[PDB]
């Protein structure tokens, strides 16, 4: 009789590498590098992400006519934007500090759209009307949707009643041919009108710049202006990310469904996701070598 | 364990058993008078020295040859002590 | 590689041209009008042995190394034993695998 | 000493190919199998977790006049990327190195375990193979596999077989 | 006779962990994780730290009446501030920046309070008196201690005779052409009267600014309608922790040599590096199992 | 071969439990003990050192309008913390493994060492224990401990006691 | 009739260290720490680096008289500046937004000096002469070389960016211690005013004159204006790397010629270079121990 | 075993010091030497690579009014420096530890190989040295080196003769 | 080495040595006639099988039993010269 | 487990019900009214041996494995030897630890 | 350390003061007026041996360990062999290295 | 192998020997005493006045009588050099 020792072997390659030598086969292995891709971007948290393609985030927040204002999107885990904006800013203008608003909307997932100001009784002396040819919607002249063009010394304030953070955006007219002063309880500024010549862009002969402030419950902000002002009409009340790409309804290039820690798809992502790494093959060995005889 | 067997003729052949054998199979051909020569050994793996004209494939209680007139033999070497040689084939 | 076989009746299979001490020989019988038939086998060392089911005791096998030749005593003759006897060698030294490659002229008893 | 695994023995990691006058075949051991699989699974578990990420909005925006910020951001990002790449690659290579040696050591331990009982009833041949001067039936296989080989029982065998 | 082999064993657990098994005992081990805590914060360098309880750093630097100005503290390795400020800025106002100042005072370790300006020499034309009811002290009306309220086109300038950095803080009254002028720094603020809400029972504000000048520098001031003149330059001599513990880390002191800490990471001075882990024990001996 | 340590041997790391017709007890070795303790202390000193920190004013302040800076700072800090956590955990686990295995290897080495100079005068029994065909007094214990066991001195003894 | 085993030994120390023990010799080793130094700074990419010693980068870009303007340096991989500047800013002044130009100018390796405005035709109505005693070149009065003092009409001029490359424009305004200057871009605007406050004397000069600088791309055009003063530009350093050192004709303290990954020379460098590390000896072992038997 | 390398045998890494009545000297073994050198060189080439960097304009400038940026930049730079220092030191020490034991293991492997080549025609003396009971000429050196030792051929007088 | 010894009643006993012995101690009980039966072994550690009613503790030259006849304490540190303690009336 | 003892004078202790080849036996004497007194002991193999101080030479112990039985020669009877003799077995195979768990009826000489 | 030598013809070199069983001895002849000449050598164990080129066959060497002495069977007393004979010992147990340090009085035959 | 011979001395060979060399001194009547062993290593006990160096088929000592230089590379055929008058 006879006895001999050995280990089970099979007919698979499953190439792996180690300290000693490259390109060695193994009976059983596990890969820590993942490549599944092209899965259509879906509800990360079972909710519809805020999709606003064909228009820029700025125009979205500022009532650009083209996108129809996406009146109803209560829950939006993340925002997916078209890499190339379309009609992203109806009126030529200089909008400042675009790293503190765009970073404020990366978390809020519930908007209580609320008509901040009245446009029925408190503005009888004001001539609420006007249009810009460069902002003529659907072949007809118009101005905007989230705020209105506009003589007495305008003075008004917010009642600050709701116990939530309230946002207010506005701007000032810059006639290319006025002691506007937002005054918060703990924030102040004082802009003035300019009359300097401007080159023509988007068929218009100048610009109109917009600002924006954030105030918490218990605050009260009082406005003022003499020569011009861009009154607000909708406060996008918050409930405190960005993905530049385009694809039918995560990552900018699809969805991943796996539990491995490392990823080869583009690093940038939103929410919990595997850490990215610049490598091609990371396979662990969980068995023994495989060579017949 | 037991075995069995089945111009420009297309030469094919099959050998079957009543039990599962993974790889311990071979093939032996012999022309009349002379001693049998080796053929593909292992699970149809091509043998050496022999002309490449001879070939075959199959496994798991089902083996086939793919192709010199005479007889051939299939042998199983899984359960060792009681060796057994298949029947006699014709062409 | 070369092999020769010559020969109750004694029978021996002499061979040379390789390492006789590191291989396992064997024996296969052949009928006048049908396939072959296994009869016996021995390991290279000479300590382990087997035999055909229908022969245990009747036939015996022995081997040496100096002469590089083996022999079967092949006692208890009986007419149905009128079969052509051959000689063959394994193809490798690993126990699990097996195949008879080196085939000799055999003997017509 | 042992190079390639047999194609047979469909299930298992370590085992024996017993041969006897009555029968022959394979047989898979369990204890070392359980130990090895448990340890390897523990290694895999240890490596996989310890990796947790929060709501990390990696993408950042920077104004035309703040290119210094752009440079700083790209610096930190690429530095983190390179550090993690190197760390992970080294860890995976180390684990790959450390698993195969452990497997081989376990095999060697099992070989010595079987050597322990058969101190002179057998005679080593090579390639991790053994055989006995005495002949024994199937049950001796089970006896040796469980380590219950009764050395005196077969010690009396006429070892002067030469 | 007989000779056996083995290793010494004892009756302790000293749990450790490794790849082979979790929760494995060992004869002898060393823990690289430390948890000693609650030791009262003490002199890190054998000197009294600058505690500023009941008042904010702002008022402390700007002569708030409530804290009595902590007249004497020559050396202070670190500053400990109450996590919740109290009367941190008497007058309702708006500073210029409280990071380029709050960060520079994290390294200096001494001061020479120096009456930068003489309040009785060369400005009787002014009206040094003044008070805000909402800034009344100890139940009586008062304004400040580190600077004074204040009409000709007044002017003045320091010369930096002392060979050390001299700090100057001030502000302007927001109910003119205030213009600080450094040799290599300039600004020009203006007054602005406009409706504002009432906060801390006041109907306006006054904003504070502050500039740093080195030896060989002589700033020159100017203003027409308002000026909050300085009265004491906190001359330098070259960390911040929020805590409430009585008389380091925000929540106590640590006395050990291990490299890793489980107490809150934030600290000042040489201290063990922080890490987010529970048990880090090294094995310095052999396993411990009887028989 | 070796499973658990004895409650005896009040001091030391490796030792022998001798026994003779005249007496019995424990005894501890020196050179192996010194080597092991020295190496382990060196490991501890190496790991504890290589760590230095300057005035780490980790706490930082940022204004209302600079939340971008807040996010950047949080990213940097949490990344550093995670990197250090992973590094330290891996290092500690590796050191534990590499000290346990070294201890086992050293004890095995001492065993084969003692085996060396007693080729035939003794007879292995198991569990890392030996006995001699010849009887010897206490002094043979010192002789083997010091390695001065003169094999010829007791080789002549009648090893055929069977 | 005797056989024995062994390994090769030699007569070298090549000290190495390990957790096993410190200061152990070895037959063969490789050092991963490099110390080659003092090599004179040479052409990193086979081109002459922009050397402008004796003058600061500011004056260099702004036509300081002392350095003679280094009229001809087409290709410059990197800029090496004297650690201590000399006559770095001829006229005392407050240069704003600085270090942004410094970071911008760290990549471009080609310049096309281009006289943006005509010094002879488009503006004779006002005089061009003018000098400052503190800016008297070579012992004689002068003002500058890159830009133009001006000495009244309402200046109104504009470039158009005909060349399809980015064009830089630097300028400033006059602060006399004894004017609606307004650069105007298509998408950038500012409005500075003149100051009259008293100033201390520095560099023998009574006041200051501050300089700004804007960048514009192809398809853009910028229009100037001013009433009281203006410092017109006269040459744009059209585009298409800072080290402080004193060595003659790459690191601040020499050059390195090796393939090792780690360096002990000062970490700061330019281009691909071995990573710096704070360590003394990092020697790898590639052989066996060396101690005579 | 490993005590100290001979000054002789200038070229190679391992070898044998044969001695016979006709001659004596050294001799190297290429088969193991080439494997060892190739593996070690490959490991060095592996560790050296993977280190690549882009245009790293480390030097940065910050205005008098931005000390916060200065502190942040110093923090990040010093952190990166320390992390890389620790990582590189650990890696180099680990590889140094791993190389020497591997060399010793290879030497032990060659020793057990020569031991296996023949069993009782010789007799171990120590320090990794063997001597044959029989006498053989020069060619037996080559025979053993190739592993072609013929045990029965030199079984002559392989018995108690002393 | 040498040894020595001291319903509703508390059965406590003490056995002491004149030298230090760590753990190699046990306890043997026997009624008249029948052979002695095992008891707690290995320095008061409970011995299986036998009733758990019996117990004890103590170590380092001082040992005690915590619970009619006699009992014995035995020491097994210095092996060749074994020794049994005296009787223990109750 | 089963054990029995029966018996200059000869005394033997037969036993069964376990692995007799992997244990060490022993013997303890008993006084008529005093405590028990140790006598001797032998290891399992049958080489290492000891004896009582006051007996060395008088009483000798020998063991086998085939019969799973031991016996003391107990030669040179003396008047003081009027003691009750017993049989016992160790509780484990590890050398350092010891305790007599298995106890037999003993013998009254 | 001490060594002596006294003495076809027989010659033996007795010595003491060290471990005679863990060293290799040797011999060196000396001419009346010329230099010394090697004659032989043996290893410590007593198997490996060599001899002078012009002497193989006649001069024989044998060693023991009990009395720590060795002997040379000086046979074939050719008259030209009038050479002063000495005794010597190696300086270490390692094979590759060699030097004769311990030198004895020698013998004038 | 062959040897030959010429305060300092000089031993020259006709083949490359690395270190298996020594030096032996003796005055008439007394047995030779060990001198520096190895290529140049100085033996203990003996007075250190004697010294030497050199290798590679070229060896030289450094300081009436006689001395000897011996080679021990090709072992079975040992060999002693000639005399050395001084």
């Amino acid at each position: 009789d006879t006895i001999c020792i050995g280990y089970h072997a099979n007919n698979s390659t499953d190439t792996v590498d180690t300290v000693l030598e490259k390109n060695v086969t193994v009976t059983h292995s596990v890969n820590l590098l993942e490549d599944s891709h092209n899965g259509k971007l879906c509800l990360l948290k079972g909710i519809a992400p805020l999709q606003l393609g064909n228009c820029s985030v700025a125009g979205w927040i500022l009532g650009n006519p083209e996108c129809e204002l996406l009146i109803s999107k209560e829950s939006w885990s993340y925002i997916v934007e078209t890499p190339n904006p379309e009609n992203g800013t109806c009126y030529p203008g200089y909008f400042a500090d675009y790293e503190e608003l765009r970073e404020q909307l990366s978390s809020v997932s519930s908007f209580e759209r609320f008509e901040i100001f009245p446009k029925e009784s408190s503005w009888p002396n004001h001539t609420v009307t006007g249009v810009s040819a460069s902002c003529s919607h659907n072949g007809k002249s118009s101005f905007y949707r989230n705020l209105l063009w506009l003589y007495p010394n305008l003075s008004k304030s917010y009642v600050n009643n709701k116990e939530k953070e309230v946002l207010v955006l506005w701007g000032v007219h810059h006639p290319p041919n006025a002691y506007v002063s937002v005054v918060s309880s703990h924030y102040s500024r004082r802009f003035t009108p300019e009359i300097a010549k401007r080159p023509k862009v988007r068929d218009q002969e100048g610009r109109i710049n917009y600002y924006w402030t954030l105030l918490e419950p218990g605050d009260t902000i009082i406005f003022e202006a003499n020569g011009n002002l861009i009154a607000p009409w909708y406060a996008f009340a918050l409930s405190r990310g960005i993905i530049t790409s385009n694809a039918p309804m995560q990552t900018p290039q699809g969805a991943i469904n796996s539990s491995l820690p490392f990823q080869n798809v583009h690093p940038v992502t939103i929410g919990e996701c595997p850490k990215y790494v610049r490598s091609a093959k990371l396979r662990m060995v969980t068995g023994l070598r495989n060579i017949p005889s | 364990i037991v075995m069995t067997q089945s111009p420009g003729e297309r030469a094919t052949l099959s050998c079957r058993a009543s039990q599962s054998v993974s790889t311990s199979l071979a093939w032996y051909q012999q022309k009349p008078g002379q001693a049998p020569k080796l053929l593909i050994y292992g699970a149809s793996s091509r043998a050496t020295g022999i002309p490449d004209r001879f070939s075959g494939s199959g496994s798991g209680t089902e083996f086939t040859l793919t192709i010199d007139v005479g007889v051939y033999y299939c042998q199983q070497d899984y359960n060792w002590p009681p060796l057994t040689f298949g029947g006699g084939t014709k062409v | 590689v070369q092999l020769v076989e010559s020969g109750s009746l004694r029978l021996s299979c002499a061979a040379s041209g390789f390492t006789f001490s590191s291989y396992g020989l064997s024996w296969v019988r052949q009928a006048p009008g049908k396939g072959l038939e296994w009869v016996s086998y021995i390991s290279n060392s000479g300590i382990s042995t087997y035999y055909a089911d229908s022969v245990k005791g009747r036939f015996t096998i022995s081997r040496d190394n100096s002469k590089n030749t083996v022999s079967l005593q092949l006692n208890s003759l009986t007419p149905e034993d009128t079969a052509v006897y051959y000689c063959a060698k394994k193809g490798s030294t690993l126990i699990p695998y097996t195949w008879f490659d080196v085939w000799g002229p055999g003997v017509l008893v | 000493f042992i190079e390639g695994g047999w194609t047979g023995m469909v299930d298992g990691w370590y085992g024996y190919h017993h041969q006897n006058e009555q029968g022959s075949g394979y047989a898979a051991d369990q204890k070392s199998t359980q130990n090895a699989i448990n340890q390897i699974t523990n290694k895999v578990n240890s490596v996989i977790e310890k990796m947790n990420t929060q709501f990390t909005a990696v993408g950042k925006e920077f104004n035309k006049l703040e290119r210094r910020m752009e440079n700083l951001n790209k610096k930190v990002d690429d530095g983190f990327l390179d550090i993690w790449t190197y760390n992970a690659e080294l860890l995976v290579l180390l684990e790959n190195e450390r698993t195969l040696d452990f497997h081989d050591s376990n095999v060697k331990n099992l070989y010595e375990k079987v050597k322990s009982q058969l101190k002179n009833n057998a005679k080593e041949i090579g390639n991790g193979c053994f055989e006995f001067y005495h002949k024994c039936n199937n049950e001796c296989m089970e006896s040796v596999k469980n380590g219950t080989y009764d050395y005196p029982k077969y010690s009396e065998e006429s070892k002067l077989n030469r």
